[PDB]
């Protein structure tokens, strides 16, 4: 293994802690909800496939949104134009070619103009204080997916698929730390193909027990058993693909037996 | 921006600026922002220079909306202070010294999953106390465990790898390694060791140098994007011709951070501990 793999791990670990967003903040929102932001996410994820931009872009949205909206109160009719904005530089930040600001305009329907998306990236930027290198469930799982005994393109699919619905629901997925979304993703998603459980070497290196994970599996247990009935569907359509061998048709397991 | 008195123009926009209220001398980079808003370049140099705080990174000291990144500033780079000593050379402590800090601070960005992708001596900065820092974050990227396909056009063709000129699908943290190799030959012989006009002509050079590569050496280079079986089979030239002055660690590290083989180049970690720093010292230049 390279050299610095586990000093990557303890830093984004340090990181997490630092660019985690306020638990409790929709709370203290006047005008937005848990649902709203459930619309947002789910509509994100359709624009990062029509402009086929990367998992981790999506992910990297998702933290600048909930970091924003952490410290600064937002209207429903400006939700959207925070959510394009933050899609506009986890794109700069995270993509080989991100799609042009009038391509951000376009897919808002003109919604808003390219000036409030312009206005809006230096004010993301002001509130986030350039602060845009955020660990994401998506980095935590490609460090998982290298203790795989062997690897099993169906067990990443479907544990990327879990990590991205987590995003989707703020109520309960703010409560845990993304290293933790992606071990109960990764515990998942192996054991629903494969029966198979969190293995030694990540236990070695997380410091997590199948028992640290438990409360966050039992939530993504539900979501996952749920996911047919949840009002957005966004994020299903997408791992029905052929990309990500239709692991979004699979049925989940009953039980964890844990 | 009323606080600052540009003094004159050192870079291209980079100042050589005075705060007027503290005295302070710092470097300010400007950047225009005239359709697209702020430039991804702008994006990933402050944010992975707010993350990168070490002794031989350039600190940024503030950033102010135009778009100025306020620096420290520093007196002079490698290739200008490589030109001052194109006669008398860079004494062999100093040459240590440098590449001992450069390697620290290269560490510390692969450490905290960050790729440099141009370093070069202008890029690298120095102080009248001995101190050599990296500068120029623009080109930079965080990276994940494992990596993915990141931009081609990367690094500046004379300290660009054989695996980016090859269109390896991936690249990593060895390209940096790479880069530091050729700088650590110029500071020696006083001149660029692969200096291209071309893709095909950059290749070349590190062919005749270091011998065209095979599939013993590097497994996998055949299949290579680029690779084409009619590249002309040169055998390797011997060190003491490459790189005369150095001595038989000196070669040993220059050697390992020139393996074409991406996996088995030497780590920025590894070379710190290789037997040519066992005596390193800081001289002022
Ligand atoms: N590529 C080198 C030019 S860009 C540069 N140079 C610096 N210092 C060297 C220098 C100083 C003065 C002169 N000079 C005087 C009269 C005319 N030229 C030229 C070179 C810097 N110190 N700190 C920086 C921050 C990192 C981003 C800005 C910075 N940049």
């Amino acid at each position: 293994v390279p050299d610095y793999h586990e000093d990557i791990h303890t830093y984004l670990r340090e990181m997490e802690v630092k660019c985690k967003p306020k638990v409790g903040y929709m709370k203290k929102q006047p005008d937005i909800t848990n649902s709203m932001r459930a619309i947002l996410v789910d509509w994100l994820v359709e624009v990062g496939e029509e402009y086929k931009l990367q998992n981790e872009t999506l992910h990297l949205a998702v933290n600048y949104i909930d970091r924003f909206l952490s410290s600064m109160s937002v209207l429903r009719g400006k939700l959207q134009l925070v959510g394009t904005a933050a899609m506009l530089l986890a794109s700069k930040f995270e993509e080989i070619y991100p799609p042009e600001v009038a391509e951000f305009v376009y897919i808002t329907d003109d919604t808003y103009t390219k000036k409030q998306v312009l206005r809006m990236e230096h004010l993301v930027l002001k509130v986030l204080t350039f602060d845009l290198a955020a660990p994401t469930v998506n980095q935590f799982l490609t460090q998982y997916f290298l203790h795989q005994q062997p690897a099993n393109c169906k067990v990443e699919s479907l544990a990327m698929f879990l990590g991205e619905l987590s995003l989707i629901d703020a109520d309960p997925y703010l409560k845990y730390l993304p290293s933790v979304i992606a071990g109960a993703a990764f515990h998942l998603a192996l054991y629903t193909v494969t029966g198979q459980s969190w293995p030694e070497s990540l236990i070695r290196k997380t410091g997590y027990t199948l028992e640290s994970l438990k409360p966050c599996l039992m939530d993504l247990h539900q979501t996952y058993l749920k996911a047919p009935q949840h009002a957005q569907q966004s994020i299903r359509e997408k791992y029905k693909n052929s990309k990500y061998h239709g692991v979004s048709l699979l049925n989940p397991p009953e039980t964890l037996n844990l | 921006m009323e606080n600052f008195q540009k003094v004159e123009k050192i870079g291209e926009v980079v100042y050589k600026a005075r705060n007027k209220l503290t005295g302070e001398v710092v470097a300010l980079k400007k950047i225009r922002l005239d359709t697209e808003g702020v430039p991804s370049t702008a994006i990933r140099e402050i944010s992975l220079l707010k993350e990168l705080n070490h002794p031989n990174i350039v600190k940024l000291l503030d950033v102010i909306h135009k778009l100025y990144l306020v620096f420290e500033f520093l007196h002079q780079d490698l290739k200008k202070f490589m030109d001052a000593s194109a006669l008398t050379g860079i004494p062999l402590p100093l040459i240590k010294s440098y590449l001992f800090q450069l390697l620290q601070g290269l560490a510390f960005c692969h450490s905290h999953r960050v790729l440099h992708r141009d370093l070069k001596p202008q890029n690298l900065l120095i102080n009248t106390e001995g101190a050599i820092k990296l500068a120029d974050f623009g080109l930079a990227r965080a990276f994940g465990v494992p990596v993915r396909t990141y931009t081609h056009e990367v690094v500046t063709l004379w300290y660009r790898a054989p695996e980016i000129l090859l269109g390896c699908k991936y690249y990593s943290t060895a390209v940096d390694i790479w880069s530091l190799g050729c700088i650590f030959a110029e500071m020696v012989t006083r001149r660029a060791l692969f200096p291209g006009d071309s893709e095909i002509d950059q290749l070349f050079r590190i062919f005749r140098t270091l011998g065209t590569p095979d599939e013993v050496v590097w497994p996998g280079v055949t299949s290579m994007p680029d690779y084409k079986p009619s590249f002309p089979k040169w055998a390797r030239q011997d060190f003491s011709k490459v790189v005369p002055p150095l001595d038989e660690d000196g070669r040993s590290l220059l050697s390992q951070m020139l393996h074409y083989d991406p996996n088995k180049r030497i780590s920025a970690k590894a070379a710190l501990a290789h037997p040519f720093f066992q005596d390193v010292t800081k001289p002022v230049p």
